[PDB]
């Protein structure tokens, strides 16, 4: 950002979260991007610098699996990159030969790798609050 | 209308709901709910939201 006075502060709303995530979806750059703390900081600071929303709104539910935004209106969630596992169906002594994915060394990283995905349903279904009502009272 | 402001700095905004403007631009204020105001450019008639600290109210 170039040097200019900081635009006025205001709390994040359902509607701002909706409009900005729609903007991000239509402009590109975020859909399909690998999550990191640093990339999220950039996103938060950009929203802060352009619109004045204090960056304390963009929390996602804890893992593992899909992380849903606590802010109703924000239409991005974080989706694991590794394909979802088909738990069935374990064999006998030769299972390592038939299934190379079950060889020791092939295990997923202790920290789940995630990607930003747009989801239009987040505009009407507050998934974080369904999964975690304790976050809201 | 009664309330006229002059821009003190360039305001670029990538968002269609904001009124972008140049330093020295004259605008009419349409709404003062909090610190993000709704405004119309005197020169283009284009309308949108503006950060009120980018602007100074003037007499007449």
């Amino acid at each position: 950002f170039p040097v200019r006075p900081q635009v006025p502060l205001r709390p994040m709303t359902y509607k701002a979260a909706l409009d900005i995530s729609h903007f991000l979806k239509e402009k590109g750059g975020l859909e399909g991007l690998i999550w990191s703390q640093r990339r999220q900081e950039i996103l938060d600071l950009w929203i802060y610098h352009t619109q004045g929303y204090f960056p304390d709104w963009q929390n996602y539910t804890p893992g593992p699996g899909i992380r849903y935004p606590l802010t109703f209106g924000w239409c991005f969630k974080l989706v694991p990159v590794e394909p979802e596992k088909v738990e069935e169906a374990n064999e006998g002594e030769n299972n390592s030969l038939l299934h190379p994915m079950s060889l020791h060394g092939m295990e997923d990283a202790e920290k789940e790798v995630l990607v930003w995905r747009f989801d239009s349903k987040l505009a009407f279904h507050h998934m974080a609050r369904e999964l975690h009502p304790e976050y809201y009272k | 209308e009664d309330i006229i402001v002059v821009a003190l700095y360039d305001y670029y905004s990538p968002f269609s709901w904001d009124l972008s403007f140049q330093k020295g631009d004259q605008m009419v204020v349409l709404e003062e709910s909090g610190e993000w105001w709704k405004a119309r450019s005197l020169a283009t008639r284009k309308e949108g939201y503006i950060p009120s600290n980018y602007v100074a109210r003037v007499d007449s």
